[PDB]
RNA sequence: AUUGUUGAUUUUGUGGGUGGUGGUGCAUGUGAUGCCCGUUCUGGCGCGCGCUACACUGA
């Protein structure tokens, strides 16, 4: 179709190509949500083929795709209005996913990114999270901000406030930990689960629409494992580091002490206690502003300086009143 | 500024006194000694100022 | 330990009608600052609104100044009297004329 | 332990004036200044542009230069010290004109602009800012010991005299005391114009040294020792 | 609690002076109390807000800009409540719409081969189709 | 020069050449 | 509520430099 | 001795005046200027704000009348923003007056050297660097960069090393000017500085830093 | 298609290389030379008196 219209072929195909462009984006999205599990392989070779096609449309096209995306996240806040999780599906999760690839994110005012950076935070805080799959959801998520924000390293509280439920969540209360509001108590990890296997940490997608202790064990690893990522990167630079990481603290001491196999925590853990050694928590000192000099004015003058027309007509007045006086003397 | 006046004369300021950059909520004059007077401010310090 | 003034706090900058007033100006030479708003407009406008003219602008309280307001949009509805709200360069061609002739005199 | 001020908004400092006699200021003194105005348009003569006139008029010309009084005042008004408020500049013309500088005026930088400015100061006597809310130049009476701080002392730039460091000479001086440095602007004569008023001679440099470059090396002396940075 | 004058360094502070400088930034201990319940001994007037500070780094462009302001100076004698009270996520992504300045959309030099990882360079390693 | 406009995007310029500040303006207001 | 203390609040609310040229003319 | 830019052993310090707007212009040719030549440069094009010499006038002046050049100590280099590299020779003394001193560019700029009867003003091959001391420290005066005492600035540095400061003769423009030449930029107050008082405090610190006096 | 009758010379859409009747010097005209970077009209006071202000001893 892009061959059979390129716009040196006849007056109008850029039109044509540029709604092309929208239109092949919402079939993206469109094949994500299909069933795809039976034949994976396929899917793999069409969804990124399709990825591949859109990117050199966006190229020349990114007026009508970026009208069409910002299109998407209305409709996308729309359903979420109503359905809440419901609405949300897999091609959402790829849709964001998407936009990442084709558009610069690491920009502090977007067209597309800043209302998709927002629409994301709204799920990381609104939604439950009561559900494995629903967590599953939340984890994809915060994979998608953290590679948003993978040169710019900006803070977003939310995933502050995202990693603190699920780590509870999973070791459901200790009593401990009031201040964080759960949603679910009831899916506590067993003591029994052994954490030492080799559990894949990567959430394939069409295992959501299916979503146990297998699973929930995965589910948690790779949460945990974007947990020690942002530690890293954004957290550690922030000045009030060691506020942002307290209470992510105990919760992980919790960890260790309920299963001490477990090795994901003390390295996280360890890596954490290396940080706030070396970072020096000074009090900050915002309000040296430099002087202010004296104030300048312009001087005003003449450029030739020289040492209406009624006053004119009174200065001649006197000079001929003068003038005739003399002559009748 | 803590300011004197002269009593049943509000038109002219005897003295006046800039005890700090602070509110000054409390000037009181010190009762066995006329020319004293203290005065206190949100700076937290009683400064004891003399006419 | 909880103290709050229902009159208010004092205010150090009001706005009337888009014209911002300092605080600490007295209420008739603060409202002389808008346009149109004179030392005798304001002290009228001061009287019809009751408000107590040794006040600084600060003071007032937020009815008296939708009171002011009302009065200064709505002047004759609240009864403010009415009475308060080319030949010249012939004649310089003339006298250039004249001066010619006196020249011929002469 | 102390409380903090109540606003912290940096405020520009105050602008010095000669009625203020108590602040510790840094008085500069541009004697032998060469202004003067003459009808061709009344312009303000220079050594190059007018030879003829300043002939006829019976004037050597080596000492018709408003040239360096321009570089000066430059020197001087965006010298760090001036923004700070602690510089106010005199100007003595030769024929006896004393003229008080505001700290707050910005001359044209260019010199054509700025003989166009002294034309109407000298006649007009003072110079209004473009907004009209102070005089920036303005003719004043002699002597100049009136307008100067009560407390102050007076030098003048001597190639004769001891060579100083001019940071040192400031830091063992008193403090509410106030500085007056006399400039010779003029290209070439006796280092006596202020010896009337001035109790003591010193040199900055052993070599010598231009009237823009040694106020210009004073002030960095006096801008280290009271730190103004 | 914005700052703390003491820990300001100045160019002309004396050696000695910065040698005492140090050993106060080495000592310092943030003596804020959390658990306290009563609000007159939590010793919070001798601590700083380091929290205030992170948030000139938040993700939203505006949100970080009135973050910003305790970095200006207080020139502006209050801030109307009732102007910032009752935002929601909802509110932000319509007026994000309803924008008053209009931008080109940008787009990455960058190329990823692959969105997701797999079961060359991947967009969102850890995520697999 | 890719890379160079992609740092002064991150630091606020916004290609209309104008600032984030400019964009804050009337924004809380309504 | 908003809408009675937001009508109270509509009350309460209210250079050159190194080598820079005067203007031309 | 008269240092010059084959010896590079000496310890010295340079100056480098960038985005110096030296142009001529023949309608003969003559130096431009923002206030002479208004409508001139609008035909050309080029903003009459940055078309002022008088600066690069004014900054030689105090650089050539320091102490430190008369002790056989700095060295100047100005860099027009039209790309062309001048050395200035220490010895020289440039006329006091703008408009003689126009008179002179127009002369270096076509003649390409100026000579008495060793030229005192020459056009020489960019890139600096080469001319440049072969142990050199590169600097540009940053209004936003932190502010340094330029006595400390020197003393810490080593002795057999030179110094040169970039300064910006451009009435107003962001620096970047040196950025690629440079490796660190320092602030020298807080308030912003001339480029004629800027060279001259630096100067001054040279001075009390070496003890020229 | 288009020109001003004419016959594919143009017109339309999408891409797209070009600094060029350019100057200026250098080397016995030549140089993959160094260096940088129009047309036609329409208009063009001097010398002297007197009084009022620049506020709180005042409005």
């Amino acid at each position: 179709i892009i061959k059979a219209y390129q716009p040196k072929l006849a007056e109008g195909n850029k039109e044509k190509l540029g709604k092309f462009t929208a239109v092949l984006l919402r079939h993206i999205i469109f094949l994500s949500n299909q069933n795809y599990l039976k034949n994976v392989q396929s899917f793999k070779r069409t969804q990124n083929a399709l990825i591949s096609i859109l990117k050199s449309l966006s190229e020349k096209y990114n007026r009508e795709l970026s009208e069409e995306c910002r299109d998407y996240i209305n409709e996308m806040q729309a359903r979420y209005k109503k359905n809440h999780f419901d609405a949300l599906s897999n091609g959402d999760l790829v849709f964001f996913s998407i936009i990442g690839i084709l558009f610069s994110t690491s920009d502090q005012y977007h067209l597309v990114i800043t209302p998709a950076l927002i629409l994301m935070s709204q799920f990381l805080e609104q939604i439950k999270f009561n559900s494995l799959k629903r967590i599953a959801f939340g984890a994809v998520l915060v994979r998608i901000v953290s590679q948003y924000q993978r040169i710019s390293k900006r803070y977003i509280p939310e995933v502050v406030y995202f990693f603190q439920k699920i780590l509870l969540t999973f070791i459901v209360k200790p009593l401990d930990f009031e201040n964080i509001r759960l949603d679910s108590y009831e899916l506590g990890l067993p003591l029994d689960v052994d954490f030492t296997k080799k559990r894949s940490t990567i959430i394939p997608l069409h295992t959501l629409s299916t979503m146990p202790v297998d699973q929930c064990v995965s589910v948690l690893l790779n949460v945990m494992e974007s947990l020690d990522a942002t530690i890293s990167t954004v957290w550690k630079s922030l000045p009030a580091f060691n506020e942002i990481i307290l209470p992510i603290q105990q919760l992980l001491s919790a960890y260790t002490s309920k299963y001490s196999d477990f090795e994901k925590p003390r390295n996280i853990l360890n890596k954490v206690e290396k940080l706030t050694k070396f970072t020096e928590h000074i009090p900050l000192a915002l309000q040296n502003h430099k002087p202010v000099s004296i104030p300048t004015h312009a001087p005003k003058y003449e450029e030739n300086f020289n040492p209406k027309m009624k006053a004119q007509l009174k200065k001649e007045r006197k000079f001929t009143m003068k003038e005739i006086r003399k002559d009748a003397k | 500024l803590v300011s004197v006046y002269d009593s049943y004369n509000p038109r002219t300021i005897l003295l006046s006194i800039n005890a700090s950059t602070h509110p000054t909520h409390v000037t009181k004059f010190h009762t066995q000694d006329n020319k004293i007077l203290a005065t206190a401010s949100d700076d937290r310090v009683t400064r004891l100022w003399d006419i | 330990s909880l103290v709050v003034q229902e009159q208010g706090s004092f205010q150090h900058i009001l706005r009337l009608l888009n014209t911002n007033v300092d605080g600490n100006i007295k209420i008739v030479y603060a409202l002389t600052t808008i346009k149109g708003v004179g030392r005798r407009y304001s002290n009228l406008v001061c009287k019809k609104a009751d408000v107590d003219l040794h006040k600084r602008a600060g003071e007032l309280t937020q009815e008296e100044l939708e009171r002011i307001v009302q009065i200064m949009q709505n002047p004759t509805h609240y009864k403010i009297p009415a009475w308060f709200l080319t030949l010249a360069n012939n004649v310089e061609s003339k006298l250039r004329d004249d001066l010619e002739r006196l020249k011929k005199i002469r | 332990q102390k409380a903090l001020p109540a606003s912290l908004v940096p405020q520009a400092p105050p602008v010095l004036t000669s009625k203020d006699k108590i602040t510790k200021r840094m008085i500069v003194v541009l004697a032998m200044a060469s202004l003067e105005t003459h009808k061709i348009k009344y312009v303000l003569l220079n050594c190059d542009d007018h030879q003829g006139l300043l002939k006829k008029m019976g004037r050597d010309i080596s000492e018709a230069r408003p040239d360096i009084t321009h570089q000066c005042l430059l020197t001087l008004l965006d010298s760090p010290i001036n923004k700070a408020g602690k510089l106010q500049v005199y100007i003595q013309t030769s024929r006896g004109i004393l003229i008080e500088v505001n700290p707050t005026v910005r001359i044209p930088r260019t010199f054509k602009r700025f003989s166009g400015l002294m034309v109407q100061l000298l006649h007009k006597l003072s110079i209004r800012s473009v907004n009209s809310e102070e005089k920036l130049l303005k003719v004043i009476k002699n002597p100049i010991t009136d307008h100067l701080p009560t407390k102050c002392r007076k030098v003048t730039l001597s190639f004769d005299a001891p060579v100083i460091r001019v940071q040192d000479y400031i830091e063992k001086l008193d403090d509410d005391e106030s500085i007056c440095v006399f400039v010779g602007a003029m290209a070439r004569g006796k280092d006596n114009f202020a010896d009337e008023y001035v109790d003591e001679k010193v040199g900055l440099s052993n070599y010598p040294l231009s009237a823009s470059v040694a106020c210009s090396k004073f002030c960095h002396g006096a801008e280290d020792a009271w730190n103004i940075l | 609690m914005l700052h703390n004058p003491a820990f300001i360094s100045n160019p002309f502070q004396t050696p000695d002076q910065v040698a005492n400088l140090k050993t106060l930034k080495e000592n310092y201990v943030d003596p804020f109390d959390v658990h306290e319940s009563d609000p007159e001994l939590t010793h919070a007037l001798d601590s700083s807000l380091w929290e205030l500070a992170s948030l000139m780094e938040h993700y939203h462009p505006n949100v970080a800009t009135l973050a910003k302001i305790f970095a200006q100076p207080f020139k502006k004698l209050s801030y109307n409540m009732e102007d910032f009270l009752d935002w929601n996520y909802d509110s932000l992504l319509n007026a994000e719409s309803s924008r008053k300045l209009k931008t080109l959309p940008t787009l990455e030099f960058e190329a990823f081969t692959n969105v997701f990882d797999n079961e060359g360079n991947v967009y969102l390693p850890g995520v697999a189709w | 020069e890719l890379e160079q406009q992609r740092l002064d995007r991150m630091n606020g310029m916004i290609e209309l050449e104008r600032g984030v500040e400019d964009l804050d303006d009337g924004f809380w207001e309504n | 509520d908003k809408k009675a203390r937001r009508r109270t609040l509509r009350f309460y609310t209210s250079r050159f430099k190194g080598d820079d040229d005067i203007p031309y003319k």
